[PDB]
């Protein structure tokens, strides 16, 4: 079915989502709350599933002031990523919303620093968080292709990890976020 | 192999993004209040903290203001507050020490009455909501009451077995900070009761610094001293949810005691990555700023142009050319719109007349609702609605016609330098006007502030467009574009009262500005072409047939706008031989010689 | 002869659209609804009576407001007055002959204490401002007092030679309507003793109607007969500023004479051309309303190329074609400014989608205000915001791709439905989707619902601009480019390019010139209109400034308009294309 | 200077117009007027030329009611003649007369500009007539506007078939041309 399409039913998903939830506790789906975008075709509590702070030690592509003083008394990065399901090519899609050393938000062209080259130019895009009601700015990755990619990976000598396959095709996207 | 207890921060602040979003969402800058103070709640999760992180995240979103809200499993809920300052000297000028005394004061107040409510967070906030920059600081109450006192402590290593049950304990009992053994070894909740005699209390800690505890351990002795004055010597279980729980054996002493009115010894504003005691400021407004986020979107339009497809075009000396548009009719409307797509951010509008009745139909920068207004300063507003971030100005100023007897020499002697400023001042010159006794003077003055000129004129179904200078090329009036000839049709070409049809105007713009865009790229190893393509000198177009003719005509000796002999006499006599020329333009041919030929 | 003396009316009213303006300043400035009462003055120039008038020209300017503006020499100032109304049943209901007896008894009144003060004039309006209409009626109160009163005449060549001297009198003495003989013969001011003994009374006629004086003469008789009871014969002056001066022998007649309060007939009402007693009603919008006035000067914008340079060019069919317009991208927005420039009235967009942050700069309806707002529908507002007589409509409606499994069987079958209603009520349709998978169902229905399709499409650097006609290929039926091809002409058509800005202005502007050439009558044996050529195809690339014309006869087994794709359609409905939608290897089948 | 050009000076158009309103005295100069918007290179008083009502009988081409219902009953129990008033202005941007007119119909009401361009001839209609409002009041009245763009050119041709008193009674000659159906009081 899948392994020969390439793609997922929203059952599916929900599907590897738990197993992915399951397997690395780390990921979660998200809680019921009232600024949530809900879709009718997935329950309210498997919409999206979501991973906070994921140390980015290095960018991709190599792996007021007076105030502040007068009121005393490069860096690492930090990624929340997460995974949601597009209806129109009917596989997962990614979005990626990252922190600086300081724990404040990145720029939209700052984060572009740690998407992988040929990605970066052909493949990737600002975007609101489509999920979220008033929303916030991220970096997403079309889903254009995909799966073309996911079917290739696949076919590698059973549904519940197609999960598992894509972080790592993700992986190969942002190269500098830390991965196990 | 005894020290004396250190401690790390409790907490690494992370602000999102929906957390400023939600404040402005308040209006609160709408709202004549100094400060205003709300209750914050995060969820921490102790079971995610960074490797790179020394203590568990503490992640502030628009959902931070929601109080209760839907709760993760084991997650630990932190009440809090962020006092926001409409006056940024109040903010500035706030104690820092003294305003964390009275959150700590609290914490206290609370402790003695539930040892797990003695724990909190405060933000300290200024927002300028127009530049979207927030500036704001984490404070974490951390008290050692009394300040005399401090805790010596030496590794308890038989203690191990313990750390699984507590690290299961504190999971289920997740609003719980402290936990206690009773007489059996049992994990129980703290009881001064029962710690009196058992002497064993773990910590919920949130720091991974190897061997030092959470700052947060100093509110919870010190509770437990007041509640247990006599006791001196225990042991203390700092649990965390990975492998770094720790044992050790605490004995309460004292630096310089107090007699038989406690005081208290606070900190914890949170340091910058520098490592000082300062807030953050934070500018948002590439994520918040509507107008940086369409600034953004276009220029990242025009980058995708250059990546995806021609990888060594210059976007760049496009966006910073300084383009006069030379009419603010059919042709100036167009062009104007096609540079803005292009990302061209200074473009300067110039023309005499008024937005007439028959005008919006045609010209696409005008409504219906703003007929009798000016035309240039109108246009100018025009492109600001459609892009605000552009450096869009105009200037109502009329441009001597050649062969016209002058109606008022000085406010037309202060027309002229006024036009020839406005030349100088900008890289591109697009002359836009009607007909083509209008291009004589800007031609010449475009000429000898040696500028890059566009020429676009139209006839009814036909249209010209040609570059001047920066081989020698030659200017429109080098040569008759059209001979007395030709057709009917095409005579009409850069005549004025000439009705046009609509589609002309349009394609005479789009390929005006191609043709400028492509003529900043650098050109190729002996050819005439670009990354754009070709540079024509001339294109000419007819719409009854559907065709483009490219066409270069070289440079001429006799030339009324390029000959020496009329950069000559200009170079000297200035105004003057302008003048001259304009009423009397026999004169102008005599120069140029001309009349010499004829 | 002899003859009853009869009369021409006093004065022609002549009102210009200021006095229609200064009328409207004055009413928007007051809210209370109350009829109203103001002093009007008109100038009348004596010396100027167009020959083709009976009487003085009366003309009313937003000058007869401003009490007395002036004057020039040799004219005669007249006092009058308008009463506004501000409820048509007011003005309606007025009894009118009441009306104008009251404004004659004034008239007495002054007329009794000065002979040259008894003559004025009387306004009723109703001014519509919304409609730009305004009603009116000139009424001067001519009267016979007693009514019962006539005047015998015969002719007075004799009395010829006085003639000048009265012409001349009048000129000078300009409030003066009447004048009289004193013993030697010459002209004086009317004094009762003197015309008494004299008998002769001149009068300053505003009249130009052979032997028929101005019916302002009943005024000064009655005021005559008055101070000079007993007065039965005199000889009667008609004095004109041209040579058409006549003399009277006139006798006081009398008819049902009662006997000692004497009654009143007034007459004075002006009439329109039909010879009919009604009121007047224009409606000045063409010369007022600035839409109305902009919708002219558009269309006659229009018409001067046809005068000019086309004169075989049918402007109108242009103005009545009801164009659909299949997308509001970068495309919508130029073919639509391009097609109001032509005088198209009736634009309806269709666009499923919003307006975005880059939008603003590439699609030109939309300011960066509009960011976040469907487009369809705020394009159609953009357009009636430039020329607000556009029947511009917008349509948020989504338009299935081709190769895509559904999302919504019944929302979007209600799409079908709605798109193909909106192809059938309109006469051009213009594909200006985004890619060529949005573009297969609209050529389907319009081929169809027979109707003629501009196609426009475009590259990085190139454009297709097509049309599918009323046998001519549709879009469909030959592959748009090779294979083979540069891999920015490949860029054709797909949906995730971006385009030079230039390339959507040149596709717009030739798309709708297509369109209007296209329009127009075919002349014999070649595909030539009154515009130019009317090529099947054009095809354009900015890299080296260069235009293709071509063309392309209907495919068999084209997948659009193929003839047994057209039979599967009629035949299994939608049904039919919810299948093709979803399973494209099924319509190669169909159409073989 | 004039009959070499074909074009006069301010001070010129005062005296051809001067003339004109002594010799045809249907012709005056407007009055001192507060709606008048004044221009300060003439007098107040020699600002531009009016004629009044001059007739034409016939046109250039050979030469929801309801409000009908409602006048058919407030009433009480050849045309279109029309009337056309001439203005004559001078322009500074040529330096030539330039005419508007503004026309009535036979009951005396304004015409619409559709019916204004009935009585310009062809010629002169679909290439020299605009629509425009008097440009010396400022609450301002339509008419139709002829129209330089040319003229002497056009005067001096009639120059090369003797003083600069006569200037306007020539213009004037041309003028009749363009509107061949108005009366000639001039
Ligand atoms: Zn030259
Ligand atoms: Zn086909």
């Amino acid at each position: 079915t899948f392994l020969t399409t390439g793609q997922i039913t929203p059952e599916e998903f929900v599907q590897a989502g738990d197993y992915l939830a399951h397997m690395f506790p780390t990921w979660k789906w998200n809680e019921e709350s009232s600024d949530i975008s809900y879709r009718d075709f997935l329950p309210k509590n498997k919409q999206f599933l979501i991973i906070r702070k994921v140390p980015a030690d290095k960018r991709a592509e190599q792996a007021i002031d007076e105030l502040i003083q007068d009121m005393e008394i490069a860096q690492e990065r930090y990624y929340d990523l997460y995974i949601a399901y597009s209806t129109s090519y009917r596989v997962p899609k990614m979005y990626i919303v990252g922190f600086n050393s300081n724990g404040s938000p990145l720029s939209p062209e700052q984060m572009f620093e740690d998407i992988s080259a040929d990605y970066r130019t052909k493949t990737a895009t600002i975007e609101k968080l489509p999920f979220y009601k008033n929303s916030v700015l991220s970096v997403s990755i079309h889903p254009c292709k995909h799966a073309n990619v996911m079917k290739i990976l696949l076919d590698k000598v059973r549904v519940d990890q197609y999960l598992i396959v894509f972080l790592k095709f993700i992986t190969s996207v942002t190269p500098s976020i830390q991965h196990d | 192999s005894e020290r004396v207890l250190s401690y790390a921060p409790a907490f690494k602040s992370f602000l999102d993004t929906s957390f400023f979003q939600e404040l402005s969402r308040l209006k609160l800058d709408v709202l004549k209040l100094d400060s205003t103070c709300q209750p914050l709640t995060v969820n921490l999760d102790l079971h995610n903290i960074p490797k790179s992180a020394d203590q568990v995240p503490l992640f502030l979103t628009n959902r931070s203001f929601e109080k209760h809200n839907n709760k993760r499993t084991n997650e630990v809920p932190l009440q809090g507050s962020i006092f926001n300052f409409n006056v940024l000297d109040e903010f500035k000028n706030l104690d820092k020490q003294l305003f964390l005394h009275q959150r700590a004061l609290e914490c206290w107040e609370d402790g003695i009455k539930d040892i797990n409510k003695c724990v909190s967070f405060v933000i300290i906030s200024f927002a300028d909501l127009k530049k979207y920059r927030f500036y704001y600081w984490l404070g974490v109450p951390c008290f050692q009451r009394p300040s005399s006192t401090v805790l010596h402590v030496r590794p308890e290593p038989s203690l191990k077995g313990l750390f699984s049950k507590c690290q299961k304990w504190f999971d289920v009992n997740y609003s719980k900070w402290v936990c206690i053994l009773d007489a059996d070894d049992e994990i129980v909740n703290y009881d001064k009761c029962i710690i009196r005699k058992t002497k064993v209390l773990a910590i919920r800690d949130t720091s991974t610094m190897e061997n030092v505890p959470s700052a947060l351990t100093k509110n919870f002795l010190s509770v437990l001293q007041y509640d247990v004055p006599d006791l001196i010597d225990f042991k203390l279980l700092i649990i965390r949810q990975n492998e770094g729980s720790f044992a050790l054996n605490a004995t309460f002493a004292s630096i310089d005691p107090q007699s038989s009115n406690p005081d208290m010894k606070v900190s914890g504003w949170e340091r910058n990555v520098q490592g000082k005691l300062a807030p953050r400021v934070v500018d948002l407004s590439s994520l918040l700023d509507p107008l940086k986020i369409a600034d953004q979107s276009v220029d990242l339009n025009l980058k995708l142009m250059k990546w995806r497809i021609l990888p060594d075009l210059n976007l760049d000396i496009i966006k910073n050319t300084k383009v006069l548009l030379l009419g603010a009719g059919t042709l100036g409307c167009y062009v104007s719109r096609a540079l803005i797509a292009w990302g061209v951010r200074k473009i300067t509008f110039v023309d005499n007349g008024t937005v007439s009745y028959s005008n919006p139909v045609r010209q696409a920068l005008y409504n219906f609702e703003d007929c009798g207004k000016p035309k240039a300063e109108l246009a100018a507003a025009s492109l600001k609605r459609i892009f605000p971030l552009m450096d869009a100005t105009g200037v109502k100023l009329s441009i001597p016609m050649i062969g016209h007897k002058l109606v008022n020499e000085e406010a037309q002697h202060k027309d002229f330098d006024r036009l020839r400023a406005l030349i100088k001042e900008h890289d591109i010159i697009f002359l836009l006007v009607d007909s083509r006794e209008s291009r004589w003077l800007p031609s010449l003055l475009s000429n000898i502030e040696n500028k890059t000129v566009i020429n676009a004129a139209l006839g009814f179904d036909s249209y010209l467009v040609m570059r001047h200078g920066n081989k020698q090329l030659g200017c429109y009036f080098c040569h008759d574009v059209v001979a007395p000839t030709d057709s009917l049709t095409d005579r009409t070409l850069d005549q004025m009262c000439t009705v046009t049809r609509p589609g002309v105007a349009m394609m005479a713009s789009s390929l005006a500005v191609e043709l400028m865009t492509s003529l900043l790229q650098t050109k190729y190893s002996g050819s005439e072409t670009t990354v754009l393509g070709d540079i024509p000198h001339q294109i000419r177009g007819f719409l009854h047939n559907f065709s483009i003719l490219k066409l270069e005509t070289p440079a001429y000796e006799h030339c009324p706008a390029c000959s020496p002999k009329v950069i000559e006499a200009f170079t000297d006599l200035g105004w003057e031989f302008v003048k001259k020329a304009l009423e009397h333009p026999l004169y102008l041919e005599e120069i140029s010689g001309l009349s010499v030929i004829k």
